[PDB]
């Protein structure tokens, strides 16, 4: 009754989310990710359970894939051949459809970068084995096991999951965001009482109102930079995150409208536009309601933009493409904004991707590329916590709803989960853990049997309770098939012994 | 017409003949002297009649027939006390508990109310009757007095069912509707059972909190709970705001308006107010604006 | 278990279940048929309601509020609505309503305001959006004219035994009401909890109820309401194969203990395909003569399929340039559905509608009773020509009451009547393989129907008990074991204590105390 639970690429590292989860007889892979920043050697989170056993199928029942990030679901196409997994994979309906979107373009600027990548033609051989699971159904993927998805916010699609095999439920819970942000609301998990409860850390700091403070902090740096021809370069890695944006830029209008200048994600912002139109029923309750008595998210600006903004000196809005890449749009953006006093940058994400995130932190002026560039940077820095997450006190929050027998934390830095790890062990009457990569946690639980009584025994068992000593005799009977309570005299009639 | 729906009733085929019978005489109404009439008549047929499907109906005819504006249910109340001693199905005797009740409304006169209400005291210990027990709970708050009632629901606040626990919470509240003062035994019983898994209960427990808390703002809690001591109506509005934020879209709605209804909070805790956490669904933001007006005028 | 059945209709079955200590009302069915008896209503005054004559009842008493069209009497008063009954069973103490089918789920609203009920109410999102939208076309409809203002007045029993054969036959004649308002409406859909597929609700820590697919139109829940031990199955609405929506869970239905089977085809000779080709040929046909086609349909199900083939015969015919104008109020959010899981729309007649009106057109209108709604003013104007055709899509009206009061019609009236659900060789070979032990199925299901001599009707070896009316019916289940889980850490050592009689049988003594904590059973040692 010992359920194994090892982050290969979570844990003390956000990105490259992966935790293999050992409940009961069940192996179950929880995500498995393609980490940036680094060139190689991060391009899978390297497999131990892969190397021991030579097909996967046979080694692991399952695979639950949190959402369409690259984080997460970026290095599933990884297993179509070379490592040769067979199963269901299980993602949300939305997940599904946007995840080979973001496959094939991340796919797209690695060839431009040569690379044993996988072709357009693998991750479709990868995605012909996937299963889609609604919200709030229980399905068996197994004999015994089965998952369930949840609302966890954070983006469309969204799956907070719950392997059950028996009365354990382990849930995991990876990028949940307890407010409603816009096309989301609050991440809902009912009163389950899991054993093993798996959470996001990336914010272990306690944060004010997601919209409002997120609004001001926006209203004011836009303020700043419009005074001399005020630029704005913004990363933005995900389709929910370019509306996002978009619906940030017509705030800004509203407020103050005094430069028309508004640019757009990209070329194919159509198909964004698209995508949220498409799922009405996974947005926000509100919003969907809004949206059939409203019109959705109208953009018609990135065109006029591009061509405004190649490298002249303007006001022009510009949320880029990839930005925490090797190359794109995004780094094309940044070069042509780099150097001057009308540029100021915002990072809306985590801005979290190794060496890209190292130089966001220490915000260094004399900035080295990969490549042989020399680019030094004179625009103001400021990075805004506009990301769809769960702060400190909303982890706080879900652990409370949950109320597991312990916690693990993965997907945070160890420094920030250390001190969440402090709290929530003062807080709650729990002991949870913060395992690095590769490390175990054999948290031990023991198992809980169930057995069917004769209804005549408990009903008098039940009268005797009420009146008041409550002791309650009787054998069971143990064929192994059907373990049933019987009464003394029953068991004695029938078995036949007088 | 009497005699004629007497021989009626008898002369049915099979049960369930009878059964509609009595269904399309339920659609006909009934003055002052034939419900005396009929009342006699159903109740002997009760007596006789073998099948539980024919006797519900009896018994809901018979609330029926006591609810009549002419009629005064007198000298059949103590006939319908008879039967609920040698019944034997859960379902028809909670029927005639609610009859029961009806029949308590009906004349408000001290002395049979009494009988009644012990009377539903012995059916209130029933086992294994969800039904049984909430009808009674039911029928003691109706007809209960202004202690010892009061004391006996806590009893079933402790029960099996969240179905059971609910009808306690709402009785308690329906005793203080009529006048009476609840204790602060009541109080902790009620901060004992705010965070129950079911919602029905969580609603009402709430309500409940806030009742005793408009109740005892004065009064003060001694037990420190990690810190000094504080008021009772301080504590109050901090377990409503916490409700706030639980997890649920209606146990919220609860809080809301209780929360805003709340008065002589410490001015303290009344500025540091997490009502600001108004977010998801709509109805729920909405609604927690319209006190807040109300008492920033306080 | 006992099984009270509290509505007549096959079609709308709002059957109640008491079992395992907790009682569930299968579903909420508003009837329809007493609408189509009583005399039609028009949006705006029509020459012909004013100049009718009485149908000369004497015999005393009345000769205000009843008329005759054709030779049949039809009632003065506003259209009132058949239903269930609520008497033979407290609604309290029927705890949650569980709703099927967006159609099933009308008379909701009824028993939520007026007659006490205390409960929630569980349907999949998007029957209870559908729903709500075609209560709200209902309520629309007979409250755009207020002529509700008359009274029936012929419910009196020694009225009905005089009076002539259309009215006589009244199954209940006293529970007829005048419809609710969009308070009550809204009421109820407040109640309603929004339940995806295959999710395990369970009320009161008793039973566990799930909304299976059922393969008919989008939002068909078909349930089942197990315990551990006794699986008891709820099959209405559950269309085989409907294309689009997801098909019907014959696994998940399978080893029932006890299945009720209520929806099922209301024409046995439906032959869907061949009805939905004839369809699209007679519409052709007449706006080729340059004759206008009226078709009176719902604002779901129904309607989208018929819309897809008519294009597509448009596309193989080259018919273009006939305005296929749906009129109705919520044809807005109708399309609106279809898109979130040339044709123009209007909402309001006599405004786009008018000013956008052409000669010929093919006009799919307000309601298919024929009395309430904008078919009736569409249905004056274009009786009067031959050339005009009415094609009647819908099976839940009988082809001949409309017929009736507007008998002297010139429009060539042409009946299509298509429904999806189950056949009963459908049912005949479902019912083979999900196995259930007793059946229990309305009387109309029991014996052939009345207008064919052969024996299609649903039969099952274990020879199933019919339905009825007022007729509370128990079926032969005892509860004989109830689970009981074992703690982990005081209990479950001592006992494991097993001593050996038999090498398959064991033994041991168990000693502990049982807290009963919300419903749920768990013995360890004290």
């Amino acid at each position: 009754p010992e359920i194994r639970v090892t982050p290969l690429g979570a844990g003390q590292d956000v990105g490259r989310s992966c935790i293999l989860v050992s409940i009961a007889g069940k192996n179950v892979m929880l995500d498995c990710g393609m980490h940036m920043g680094f060139n190689d050697d991060r391009r899978f989170p390297d497999f131990s359970y892969i190397t021991q056993n030579g097909r996967l199928t046979d080694f692991l029942d399952c695979v639950i894939i949190s959402h369409f990030h690259l984080d997460h679901c970026g290095a599933l196409p990884y297993f179509s051949e070379m490592v040769g997994y067979d199963g269901p994979i299980y993602m949300t309906h939305p997940t599904q459809a946007i995840c080979p979107i973001l496959l094939e373009d991340y796919r797209k600027i690695a060839v431009d970068k040569e690379a044993n990548f996988f072709t357009s033609q693998m991750i479709k051989d990868c995605m012909k084995k996937v299963v889609a699971v609604h919200l709030h159904q229980t399905v068996q993927v197994d004999d015994e096991l089965e998952i369930k998805a949840y609302y966890a916010g954070h983006v469309l699609g969204a799956a907070m999951f719950q392997i059950k095999v028996g009365s354990e439920s382990v849930v995991y819970t990876g990028d949940y965001n307890m407010t409603p942000d816009r096309h989301l609301g609050a991440a809902w998990i009912d009163k389950c009482r899991p054993n093993l409860l798996i959470t996001e850390s990336t914010y272990a700091t306690t944060i004010r109102d997601s919209k409002r403070c997120r609004e001001r902090d926006f209203l004011k740096k836009v303020h700043e930079t419009v005074e001399r021809g005020g630029k704005v370069l913004i990363p933005v890695f995900a389709l929910g995150r370019a509306q996002e944006l978009c619906i940030l830029l017509e705030t800004f209008w509203e407020r103050m409208n005094l430069k028309v200048p508004i640019y757009f994600s990209t070329g194919l912002t159509e198909k964004a536009n698209h995508y949220y139109k498409l799922f009405i029923p996974w947005t926000n309750q509100k919003i969907r309601k809004t949206f059939v008595q409203r019109n959705m998210f109208e953009f018609k600006h990135i065109k006029a933009f591009d061509r405004a903004f190649a490298d002249n000196p303007g006001p022009m809005v510009v949320f880029a493409t990839p930005g925490m890449l090797h190359a794109g749009q995004s780094l094309q953006i940044f070069r042509k904004w780099a150097g001057n006093e009308k540029n100021m940058v915002i990072m809306p994400g985590y801005c979290v991707q190794g060496t890209v995130g190292h130089k966001i932190l220490s915000g260094q002026r004399k900035l080295e590329m990969e490549g042989r560039q020399v680019l030094e940077v004179k625009m103001q820095v400021e990075y805004m916590s506009f990301s769809a997450h769960a702060d400190a006190k909303g982890i706080m929050q879900l652990v409370g709803q949950a109320e597991p027998e312990s916690v693990l934390l993965v997907h945070g830095e160890a420094k920030k989960m250390e001190f969440l790890k402090q709290k929530i062990e003062q807080e709650l009457r729990v002991n949870c853990y913060m395992p690095a990569n590769g490390e175990t946690v054999t948290l031990l639980t023991s198992p809980s049997i169930p057995v069917g009584i004769s209804l005549g025994l408990l009903k008098r068992e039940m009268a005797q309770g009420l009146l008041p000593p409550r002791l309650l005799h009787g054998t069971l009977i143990m064929k192994d098939s059907n373990f049933r309570l019987v009464s003394s005299e029953q068991a004695l009639k029938e078995l036949g012994l007088a | 017409k009497s005699a004629a729906l007497h021989i009626d009733l008898c002369k049915a085929t099979s049960p369930a003949d009878a059964l509609q019978y009595l269904l399309q005489f339920a659609r006909k109404p009934v003055e002052a002297e034939s419900v005396e009439g009929v009342v006699r008549i159903l109740l002997e047929h009760y007596y006789k009649e073998n099948d539980p499907s024919v006797r519900l109906k009896i018994a809901s005819l018979l609330g029926l027939l006591s609810k009549t504006a002419g009629f005064s249910p007198d000298c059949i109340m103590d006939d319908a006390i008879n039967i609920l001693q040698n019944e034997k199905s859960h379902q028809v005797l909670a029927q005639l508990l609610d009859t029961l009740l009806a029949i308590g409304t009906k004349l408000p006169e001290n002395q049979a109310i009494q009988m009644r209400l012990v009377d539903v005291a012995c059916k209130h210990l029933t086992d294994t009757s969800h039904g049984v027990r909430n009808k009674c709970l039911q029928l003691l708050g109706n007809l209960g007095s202004l202690r010892d009632v009061q004391k006996i629901i806590g009893d079933y606040f402790s029960d099996q069912d969240p179905r059971v626990r609910t009808a306690a919470i709402k009785a308690m509240l329906q005793l203080h509707e009529r006048g009476l003062k609840l204790h602060q035994t009541i109080y902790n019983q009620a901060c004992k059972l705010l965070s129950d898994d079911y919602e029905q209960v969580r609603s009402a427990a709430v309500q409940l909190i806030w009742v005793v808390s408009q109740l005892y703002p004065e009064s003060i809690v001694p037990i420190p709970s990690s810190n000094e001591e504080i008021r009772l109506v301080d504590d109050a509005f901090g377990k409503i705001c916490h409700m706030v934020s639980d997890g649920s879209w209606v146990v919220r709605v609860q809080a809301a308006k209780l929360l805003g209804s709340m008065e002589q909070v410490s001015s303290h805790f009344l500025e540091q107010t997490l009502d600001k956490k108004l977010m998801s669904d709509l109805r729920r933001k909405r609604t927690a604006h319209e006190r807040a007006k109300e008492l920033y005028s306080s | 278990m006992k099984l009270y059945c509290l509505s007549g209709h096959p079609t709308l079955p709002c059957n109640v279940l008491k079992f395992k200590s907790t009682t569930i009302m299968l579903d909420c069915g508003l009837d329809m048929t007493s609408t189509l008896n009583f005399l039609p209503l028009p949006l705006v005054q029509s020459p012909r309601l004013s100049n009718l004559p009485g149908w000369s009842l004497k015999d005393g008493n009345l000769d205000k509020e009843l008329k005759e069209c054709s030779g049949h009497v039809f009632v003065d008063s506003v259209p009132e609505f058949c239903l269930p009954e609520t008497e033979l069973i407290d609604l309290s103490t029927v705890d949650v309503i569980l709703i099927s089918n967006y159609h099933c789920m009308m008379a909701l609203p009824y028993i939520t305001e007026h007659t006490g009920f205390t409960g929630t109410v569980y349907a999949t999102e998007p029957t209870v959006q559908i729903g709500r939208l075609l209560m709200e076309e209902l309520v629309n409809f007979i409250e755009r004219v207020p002529k509700a203002q008359s009274a029936s007045l012929w419910k009196n029993k020694d009225i009905q035994r005089l009076l002539p054969s259309p009215l006589k036959d009244a199954v209940e004649v006293s529970t007829w009401r005048r419809c609710y308002t969009m308070q009550e409406v809204n009421s109820a859909l407040s109640k309603i909890q929004l339940v995806g597929y295959s999710q395990k609700i369970e009320l009161f820590g008793a039973v566990q109820v799930t909304p299976l697919s059922s393969g008919y139109a989008l939002g068909s829940s078909n349930w089942i309401i197990q315990s551990h031990y006794e699986k008891v199955s709820y099959v209405s609405g559950s269309s085989l194969l409907t294309t689009h929506p997801q098909p019907m869970d014959q696994a998940s239905l399978k080893n029932s203990d006890v299945l009720v089977l209520t929806g099922l085809t209301q024409i046995p000779t439906a032959n869907p395909d061949g009805m939905v080709g004839e369809f699209c040929s007679n519409l052709a046909l007449t706006v080729r003569n340059g004759g206008n086609v009226l078709v009176p349909c719902y604002p779901s199900g129904v309607i989208y399929d018929l819309l897809e083939c008519l294009y597509q015969y448009i596309d193989s015919a080259g018919l273009s340039s006939v305005p296929l104008y749906f009129i109705s109020p919520v044809a807005n959010s109708s399309l609106e559905f279809s898109q979130i899981f040339k044709l123009k729309h209007y909402p309001s007649i006599h405004g786009d509608f008018s000013n956008d009106f052409r000669q010929p057109c093919v006009v799919f209108t307000g309601h298919p009773s024929l009395r309430f709604g904008d078919v009736v003013h569409f249905m004056e104007l274009w009786g009067k020509s031959s050339l005009n055709t009415v094609i009647f899509t819908e099976p839940d009206f009988s082809y001949l009451e409309a017929l009736a009061p507007y008998q002297p019609l010139a429009m060539k009236c042409i009946y299509c009547p298509i429904d999806t659900r189950l056949n009963f060789i459908q049912v005949s070979k479902l019912l083979k393989e999900v196995q259930p032990l007793h059946v229990v199925c309305p009387e109309q299901y029991t014996q052939p129907p009345p207008a064919q001599s052969h024996r299609m009707d649903l039969m099952i070896d274990c020879q199933p008990p019919a339905m009825s009316y007022r007729r509370a019916e128990v079926l032969a289940l005892p509860f004989k074991r109830r689970y009981e889980k074992i703690e982990i850490m005081p209990e479950l050592a001592d006992s494991l204590v097993p001593m050996e009689i038999k090498p398959g049988i064991s033994l041991a003594t168990v000693s502990a105390v049982l807290h009963t904590k919300d419903n749920k059973h768990l013995l360890q040692p004290p």
